Parts: C-alpha cells; sequence; structure tokens
C-alpha cells in the first residue's frame, strides 16, 4: 500500500482534503492506484472530497476513475450522505448522474436516508431528476 | 455545523 499518516489517510485522502486538483489528478494516474483505499476508520478519499464539498474533486473522481465505489461506507455513511448532510449539492448531483437511485436507498447506522437532509421538496425533485436512469 | 470524519490513529 502507499504512506500513509497517522490517521491512516493517504496522498489521495489529503488530495481530497485539501482541494489539491492537479495532484489528485497525477495520483488518479497511477498504476495500480486503488480509489476505493481506506483510512484506519475505513473513509475514501471521495468520502473526503464529498464531506468537504470539493467538488472540482468528485468530478475528477467520477470521470478518471471507472471502478469508484459509491456504495463505500463508514457507520453506514456513504459518499452521498456525506455530502448532503453537509450541504454539498452540487456533489449530491454528480454522484447521482454517475451512479443511479441505489445511493437514494442506503440507510446509514442511524437510520437516515441521504435525501432526508434535503429539506427543500424542489432541491430534493432536481436531485431525482438528474439521477441516471439505467 | 458541520459534520467531520471520525478518525483512527495508529503507526504501524
Amino acid at each position: 500500500s502507499m504512506k500513509t499518516n497517522l490517521k491512516g489517510e493517504t496522498a489521495l485522502h489529503r488530495a481530497c482534503i485539501n482541494n489539491q486538483v492537479e495532484k489528485l489528478i497525477l495520483l488518479l494516474s497511477l498504476p495500480g492506484i486503488d480509489i476505493n483505499v481506506k483510512d484506519n476508520a475505513g473513509w475514501t478519499p471521495l468520502h473526503e472530497a464529498c464531506n468537504y464539498g470539493n467538488t472540482v474533486c468528485v468530478q475528477e473522481i467520477l470521470q478518471r476513475c471507472p471502478e469508484v465505489d459509491l456504495l463505500t461506507q463508514v457507520d453506514g455513511v456513504t459518499p452521498l450522505h456525506d455530502a448532503l448532510s453537509n450541504g454539498h449539492v452540487e456533489i449530491g448531483k454528480l454522484l447521482l448522474q454517475h451512479g443511479g437511485p441505489v445511493l437514494l436507498q442506503q440507510r446509514n447506522a442511524k437510520g437516515e436516508l441521504p435525501l432526508d437532509y434535503v429539506v427543500s421538496p424542489q432541491i430534493k425533485e432536481e436531485l431525482f431528476a438528474i439521477t441516471k436512469i439505467e | 455545523g458541520a459534520k467531520r470524519h471520525r478518525k483512527v490513529l495508529r503507526d504501524n
């Protein structure tokens, strides 16, 4: 595996926390890189980009990693939970446009669905309307 | 009220 800090965060995690898009693009081009790598608690780089609202980092992951797992979880918290709980609606739209409606069905350990964090009925409609249809 | 990720500290 790659080098980690004390939290188990790799350079991929750090780029996604720090919004280092150019660094991220290089790292995503490395052979044998695992975009789904987990830190010590289990969070992925995609979780970090979604939690912090780093929309361009999310876009780059989704466009450069066909094998990214959008259902990875810690305590049931998926990337879409992370994004919507922190109000990052644009990231939520990107995730749903890539992953389809299975993302909307995931309950976290507290029994929350990702749309439970969206108060506006009209934002909920826009999120559903952009969701990939398979 | 921004929810941040819980972390685990470990140095192997």
